[PDB]
């Protein structure tokens, strides 16, 4: 009778992006097309609410930018490709 | 049924101030149960898990 299921729906974890494929072309547009066709509705019901609409992706940065890797690897990738050697050996050390 | 069974029944459900020197951590939700007096039928509260 009272189904809990049925009175505790409350939105799950990374909810605003989770159906949002990878890909780098046009992830906003992508990511709404997922959801629509996740929701069970199909294109030819939706009519013209389909073209425009655009969702919030995983692939696009908060900055706003394209991304392919989570942000702190590419931290990491620019920290790596500095890191000059510690100790050196010349022969002028005294 | 039995004059034994309620007493049991209140020595269980319906003491509050006992066992309170120790830790509790089996605390409930706010409602256990309720009682339809048309029908006399008992609904208990879902537990979620």
């Amino acid at each position: 009778t009272a189904s809990p299921a049925d009175t505790n729906v409350v939105p799950a974890k990374d909810a605003p992006t989770t159906n949002s494929p990878p890909s780098t072309t046009s992830p906003n547009q992508a990511a709404a097309d997922a959801n629509q066709q996740q929701a069970g509705i199909v294109s030819s019901q939706s009519g013209p609410n389909a073209v425009g609409d655009s969702a919030p992706s995983t692939s696009v940065n908060n900055d706003g930018d394209i991304i392919t890797r989570p942000t702190s690897d590419s931290i990491a990738a620019v920290a790596n490709a500095t890191k000059p050697a510690a100790v050196v050996s010349d022969p002028q050390s005294m | 049924s039995t004059m034994s069974a309620l007493s049991e029944h209140l020595r269980s459900d319906h003491r509050d101030d006992a066992s309170t020197l120790l830790a509790t951590p089996m605390i409930n939700n706010a409602i256990r149960s309720f009682l339809t007096a048309w029908d006399g039928i008992r609904i208990l509260s879902p537990d979620v898990s």
